[PDB]
């Protein structure tokens, strides 16, 4: 059986609080 | 003389909806702010 | 049911919103 | 911890200058320290 | 009308100084 992944398994790469951004 | 007037007059208000509705026509100025900004930022990335 | 997938190396454009948490992704490739 | 004054700090390796100011922010529980848009560390959690 | 980053900026070295004459004078 196989399925569609859509836009899931991002994580955070890092301990860094960014704010307001794109990285 | 009075239609000349109002001709001008009609062509001066309408220099005002000419210049709001467009957003693209200050482009040199505000491309000159954009390079300004670009170029500090590119300075600023070369850090890294 | 348990769905498995697998990592790869990839170039993600990660958004975070004013608190710091990441609402949006672009897969670059 | 010395608050509110020019001094030299280390904290948990993160070596560095500047005045502690105790900024509000939203660190998630996992986030030990922020980041500036010029990649800048503005903000750090203290371990204690 | 129609046309955090600086202090970031700043931090780094880099910094804008005002024109010499302002834009009340321009005007």
């Amino acid at each position: 059986a196989y399925t569609n992944s859509f836009t899931r398994g991002v994580y955070y790469p890092d301990k860094v609080f960014r704010s307001s951004v794109l990285h | 003389q009075k239609l000349i007037a109002n001709q001008f007059n009609s062509a001066i208000g309408k220099i005002q909806d000419s210049l709001s509705s467009t957003p693209s026509a200050l482009g040199k100025l505000q491309d000159v702010v954009n390079h300004n900004a670009q170029a500090l930022n590119t300075l600023v990335k070369q850090l890294s | 049911a348990y769905y498995v997938g697998y990592l790869q190396p990839r170039t993600f454009l990660l958004k975070y919103n004013e608190n710091g948490t990441i609402t949006d992704a672009v897969d670059c490739a | 911890l010395v608050k509110n004054k020019c001094v030299n700090f280390n904290f948990n390796g993160l070596k560095g200058t500047g005045v502690l100011t105790e900024s509000n922010k939203k660190f998630l529980p996992f986030q030990q320290f922020g980041r500036d848009i010029a990649d800048t560390t503005d903000a750090v959690r203290d371990p204690q | 009308n129609k046309v955090d980053l600086i202090c970031a900026q700043k931090f780094k070295g880099l910094t804008v100084l005002p024109p010499l004459l302002t834009d009340e004078m321009i005007a």
